[PDB]
């Protein structure tokens, strides 16, 4: 990977999970299902973050 | 070694004095942190109810060939797809079991109605036979 | 950050080798001078067993957040065990629902056979009524 | 993967609470029947001390497939650990050469 | 707050006896696996040399957007690239510092030769002055 990215050559990975492909083949179903699961996990994580607030941030600054 | 929790081979099997069953120490400790009660017997459980045990470890598959190795995302996508399919099938099981429950309710209701029919018709037939 | 001997924070924290504890220099040297024992674990201790802080060092630190690869990999496995725990609970619910589904299944099949037999009896009774 | 009494692969993993060692259910039962004491520390042992019958139920065991997440997770961690070790060694060499 | 090896924040820091420095378990374990010694002191070390001490642990506050999702894979690639680029910078720094050290050492040796030669010329010049005085 070093001989590769010695000329920057930023490695690429799929970020096309926000395009929200319209009704099509099974790929549309897969994207919708994975986006739903990502959304549920995001809900859980952010509500968990706001359960305690920024006390952890205050401790980090201290 | 057949772990009753997922089916995967447990690398740290444990035993229980009240009812020995295969779990992992970290998961049962975390559950007791959530709810300090025995899930099966509905009785209070403490942190000292488990005895230490030794384990012999296992092997790993260690994928070779080191080519930009982005397959992690595809495996992740497969994992969420599997859990989404299982959630859909949870929904299907709930719907089907409720439909069966309702169908059973009306089946037994119809049995009552048709047995009222039977008793009345048999009484009529036997009385007219007596006549 | 708390010293068990006095209850106050140590200005210059020191870690005892014999037993892991955070003391302050003055009191720990007092208890070392008075006797060669640990005030907490009542075990032999000396001046060398006390470990001052060697924090400075020479290497470059990181932010204490989820932006480093050990930390980021910890969050990776946290996401993985979160979806794993979700799968655990939902598979318990699946097997419980399968058990009650099977119970309802044989109950409904028996009920359907009962309905058929009963309706046969009632057709017989209707014929008996119509015989007159 | 072997017993401490006979040496065969134990199909039924059993362990005494009083003493931590690998044994076999039949041999430990024979020892208890012959002498009602632990052979190691001379402690009492009862039937409920032993591991009961294994309970595989509602498991649907997927075979332990090779291609899986833990291998990649561990590989990434070992990689980062080695590369960070390299950073340490060469930062020490850098400060020395400076 | 920072493990002395990589700078990482040790959630389970340890301190040694021959040289007490904050270290992380996994990295010293892999060093022992590679060489059963401590390169810091060039001395034999065992697994027991570390003592598990008590720390309040470093709280890890999450960024505005870190909630699983492809944010996590983008961060995977970004930190890959970042630590690798750090490695490149540090390797090229090795090469530049060693070549500069060699050049400096050659200049220093030449300086030693010329200071010796010039000192000898001083001795003959001083003696020439003193012997003119007669």
């Amino acid at each position: 990977v070093a001989a590769g990215k010695g000329e920057k050559l930023a490695a690429i990975d799929v970020q096309r999970y926000i395009q929200l492909k319209p009704p099509g083949t099974r790929e549309s179903l897969l994207q919708s299902a994975v986006v739903w699961e990502y959304q549920k996990s995001r809900n859980d994580n952010l509500y968990l973050l706001e359960k305690h607030g920024e006390k952890a941030f205050d401790s980090s600054l201290e | 070694m057949f772990c009753s929790i997922s089916g995967e081979t447990p690398k740290e099997p444990v035993i229980s004095r009240v009812s020995g069953n295969v779990y992992e120490k970290r998961l049962i400790e975390q559950v007791i942190r959530e709810t300090s009660k025995d899930p099966v017997t509905q009785q209070e459980c403490t942190l000292e109810d488990l005895v230490p045990v030794k384990v012999p470890d296992f092997v790993r598959p260690r994928p070779p060939s080191a080519t930009s190795l982005p397959a992690l995302l595809s495996l992740f996508q497969e994992e969420w797809d599997s859990v989404a399919l299982e959630q859909f099938e949870l929904r299907r099981n709930l719907t089907e079991t409720k439909q069966e429950l309702s169908t059973a309710l009306y089946s037994l209701d119809a049995a009552l109605r048709v047995i009222s029919r039977l008793t009345k018709e048999r009484d009529e037939a036997r009385e007219a036979l007596a006549k």
